[PDB]
């Protein structure tokens, strides 16, 4: 219907906490093809982050079981294909974002900010396509999270102050990526240690809009870094 | 365990 | 489609937090006709709570921001229409469970134990209609859970322990039921009191296979009882 | 609020 009702809608269902329901409304308003505001940016990927997320945390859960029943056939067949049943939901999903990121998103972005906001979200959702990929499809899919996030990286350090968030953001996410898909904590904690001590020195650019994400991040990089150091 | 961005 | 695979993958679901996927392996089971054992019985019960419990969640934020709209004609009608989505999947899901508890559950329960866990879980879930109930549908609604909770209550006082955590819990829910569904307070603390009375009369008759269930149920009485009297 | 069983 009308794009301010389905965004009225989407809200509603983040309160009831249905993100199946909030991910469909608000597809429904990236595909008017309209550029998005910020609040309907932020819902979008709220509402997809937690539809995938649910599917990470069951893959997870059954990969691992998957492993451990070794030697015990049936039990472990069963495991397979639920696990199997549990990828094709999440690369689904991926795929879904990916294509609205490609077709609407990325090429409307007429702000660095939103540019980089996407560029970011591109690179998470082939970073969930490579934490399942194996074999043949794993290198590409690893380069092309590691060349959005890139591009993303590029474009905040030109045009994005140290304390703005989503620079923050793209700097945590990245540190990860290069931590977990690439296996190197040297450049994931160079990387998060850059971005917390840029934004450290330079408080006082915060607003009253920005700085509870942005301190939030900054706490999550520093954490990060606390763990990938001991 | 490690965090990435919320939402 | 085997029993013994079923609920093998009931198992899986639930460890991955999949309780659609839970419900709908359990539902198979209860349907190939056959008595469940304890172990199958619980795992239908959690499957079922789970899934019921997400929309009578939602259902009660919406709701209650469809109360604080008025005067908000808008809001409040996005609000109204969305309520009514979530009721129309909240009464399916009861009718579900309604009708393998008529058809399969309660035929097929040989002992009394069952007996009272199935006419409890047959009131539980008219009650949860009775919550969304509006109209003429409501006083039948509110009747049938009454009727399938009185004739539980009456073989669990003449077959079971006062300490038996399934006995303690049909009074726990016939109490909120008084309370909640036909709004006598008196009847729900004259309930909830007696039924912890009894078990404090009779701790010896707790074992130690359940007595943390049994021990549980009889504070979460006596705290209804704190609330409804404070 | 008042308690109804967890199962």
């Amino acid at each position: 219907m009308d794009k301010n009702e389905l965004v009225q809608k989407a809200k509603l269902a983040e309160q009831a906490e249905r993100y199946d329901d909030m991910a469909a409304c608000m597809k429904s308003v990236t595909e008017q093809g309209a550029e998005l505001s910020n609040e309907e940016r932020n819902l979008l990927s709220v509402a997809y982050k937690n539809v995938v997320g649910a599917r990470r945390s069951s893959w997870r859960v059954v990969s691992s079981i998957e492993q451990k029943t070794e030697g015990a056939e049936k039990k472990q067949q069963m495991a397979r294909e639920y696990r199997e049943k549990i990828e094709t939901e999440l690369r689904d999903i991926c795929n879904d974002v990916l294509s609205l990121l490609e077709k609407f998103l990325i090429p409307n972005a007429s702000q660095a900010e939103s540019k980089v906001f996407y560029l970011k979200m591109k690179g998470d959702y082939y970073r969930y396509l490579a934490e399942v990929a194996a074999g043949d499809d794993k290198k590409g899919i690893v380069d092309q999270s590691q060349q959005a996030y890139q591009e993303a990286f590029e474009i905040s350090k030109k045009e994005m102050q140290p304390t703005h968030p989503i620079r923050l953001g793209l700097a945590l996410n990245f540190s990860v990526f290069y931590y977990e898909i690439l296996n190197s904590p040297e450049k994931a904690c160079s990387l998060a240690k850059t971005a917390f001590d840029e934004a450290i020195a330079e408080l006082d650019t915060l607003s009253e809009e920005s700085y509870k994400d942005s301190t939030l991040i900054m706490q999550l990089l520093r954490d990060n870094l606390t763990l990938w150091t001991s | 365990s490690r965090n990435s961005t919320p939402g």
